């Protein structure tokens, strides 16, 4: 979501 | 490969972590429900549980979908691993700022000095770099600690929130400072494009720097500042790009001997402005204004290892995750995954570091070399089961665990038909492992790190490629245990490792603050329950 792509709220995957 | 206390384990445990396998009752685009999964259909009946793998249950911001890194971290750690927004939100709720050691230090410096303290950061409810609630709590606490003067430097967002939401947050801020606390003064408004640069574009930082130290920008006051922002809006200048607005005149500038707290928790967009105020990067700004002397800067978190600033929330540690603890108990273990999730059963499962503990045997199965994984939806699940079955037939390791990647990596391609095949291949693999566990005296537990493949179609019929907020299964073949939820919350990933240790008859380290969610029950009672 809004946290794209921080480690590790929303990492690339 | 064994370890000295292997013969003391009450039950050997095989833990399967399916990647991207959630529990949804809606069959639309549900590759798990629609797939033929007769093995999981049986394991997920009778005594099984559905546990949380997203949002606050796993230390992620409220409502946010789970993910493989957080999921394996929480499963491996036996505790909630808090991300910064959640940890700081809890400190606000629990009134923990007023006794925060670094904040009390900053407030003491101001009280023993010129009495002047500044707050600077992104003012919105975006939650990605900051939260307005954090700034409100700091104001309240700094008043309670008796600092004579507090000035606020409002950085406009419009990126993590809507581009014209700044006016609302500004209105909320003004009312808060005047009516709710009757303390503190807004001194600057400037867009995050200027104050929060991370690309070494110091001509951008200089705009915020000169606004804070020299009032360079448009003068205004409490009564007119909102209408100024509306004027900028009408000129197509949104929150992100607001050129500075200056209030309180020279009184609100950063001056000699002042104290500054940056309240953003995310480091990347604070390294520059914080180092310009607190270190020597004001030089890069090439300002015609002199740098104020004897400043001291505090940060909400640590922005860079080499920065001297005290932090309100220093980095946390994770002592005695499951893999470390099993080794400390002299019990051997086995971790297995294919390439795409090998880091997750190692680096992340073991607490977010490259460390292999004593007695920990690993096995990497090569992922297929294909362009996209919908071309081979079964991936290398078969070879992962092969290795696990070898370990079960040997009986060497009392705890073995693997990951199954297909549901998540095929789920990410958005191809529903491939995801169905990925789930069917995973179910076959789990069945072959289950047969071995029943033959060789292992209790089988199956869980997932978060959902994905259960939601493969978007509301418009298109591809859905993301992780989900659905619960994940937790199964257990051992008939002598009953699942029981925690007394005060939903079960979650943090409870898996405490439960494994209870089943294995091993101690639970103090640092695992998750709870075991099984209770022993007599076999006769279990059998009478099912019938
Ligand atoms: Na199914
Ligand atoms: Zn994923
Ligand atoms: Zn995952």
């Amino acid at each position: 979501x809004r946290y794209e792509y921080y480690k590790y709220e929303c990492p690339k995957c | 490969m064994a370890m000295a206390n292997n013969s003391s384990v009450a039950n050997k445990v095989c833990l399967i972590v399916i990647d991207g396998w959630g529990v949804s009752e809606d069959p639309y685009g549900n590759a798990i429900l629609n797939a033929q999964t007769p093995v999981m259909d049986k394991l997920c009946s009778g005594n099984w549980a559905q546990i949380e793998a997203h949002g606050l249950h796993v230390g992620l911001p409220e409502g946010l979908m789970g993910n493989s890194e957080v999921g394996h971290l929480n499963i491996g750690a036996g505790r909630v691993i808090y991300q910064d927004i959640v940890r700081i939100n809890l400190a606000v709720k629990n009134n923990k700022f007023v006794t925060n050691e670094s904040l009390v230090d900053a407030c003491d410096r101001a009280k023993n000095g010129n009495g002047r303290l500044h707050l600077a950061g992104l003012v919105s409810d975006g939650g990605v770099h900051s939260h307005i609630d954090h700034m409100f709590a700091l104001v309240k606490a700094i008043k309670e600690l008796g600092v004579p003067e507090l000035y606020l430097h409002f950085y406009g967002d419009g990126r993590d929130t809507s581009p014209n939401s700044g006016v609302g947050f500004l209105e909320q801020t003004l009312e808060f400072l005047e009516k709710t606390t009757g303390y503190g003064k807004l001194a600057t408004v400037v867009g995050r494009y200027y104050a929060m640069d991370r690309d070494n574009r110091w001509e951008r930082i200089n705009v915020a720097y000169e606004a804070m130290i020299g009032g360079v920008g448009e003068t205004s006051d409490e009564a007119g500042v909102v209408e100024v922002v509306r004027k900028r809006y009408a000129a197509d200048e949104t929150d992100e790009f607001l050129k500075p607005i200056i209030l309180q005149g020279e009184k609100g500038r950063v001056q000699n001997d002042d104290t500054i707290i940056f309240f953003d928790y995310r480091a990347d967009r604070m390294r520059e402005i914080s180092a310009a105020m607190g270190m020597d990067r004001y030089k890069d700004c090439n300002s015609k204004l002199a740098h104020p002397s004897n400043l001291q800067v505090y940060g909400m978190t640590q922005y860079k290892a080499e920065f001297p600033f005290k932090s309100l929330f220093p980095p946390a540690s994770n002592k005695n995750v499951l893999a470390e603890w099993l080794a400390e108990q002299k019990v051997s273990q086995f971790h297995c995954a294919e390439t795409e999730k090998y880091a997750h059963v190692t680096f992340f499962f073991n607490g977010g570091l490259e460390k292999q503990f004593e007695g920990e045997e690993r096995c990497l199965v090569p992922s297929p070399k294909v362009a996209t994984y919908d071309l081979q939806p079964e991936m290398s699940a078969a070879g992962v089961a092969d290795k696990m079955i070898e370990q079960l037939e040997a009986g060497t390791h009392p705890f073995i665990m693997c990951n199954f990647a297909p549901p998540d990596m095929v789920g990410h391609t958005g191809v529903y038909e491939a995801a169905v095949k990925a789930c069917e291949a995973t179910d076959i693999a789990i069945g072959r492992i289950y047969e071995a566990t029943q033959k060789h005296g292992y209790s089988l537990m199956v869980t997932a790190d978060h959902g994905n493949a259960e939601k493969m179609k978007a509301p418009d019929g298109g591809k859905h490629t993301a992780h989900t907020c659905y619960r994940v299964p937790l199964t257990l073949s051992h008939p002598g245990f009953k699942f029981v939820d925690p007394a005060d919350r939903h079960p979650a990933l943090c409870d898996v490792a405490p439960t494994v240790l209870a089943i294995m008859g091993l101690p639970q380290p103090a640092e695992m603050t998750g709870v075991s969610i099984v209770q022993k029950i007599k076999l006769a009672a279990a059998l009478e329950h099912h019938h």
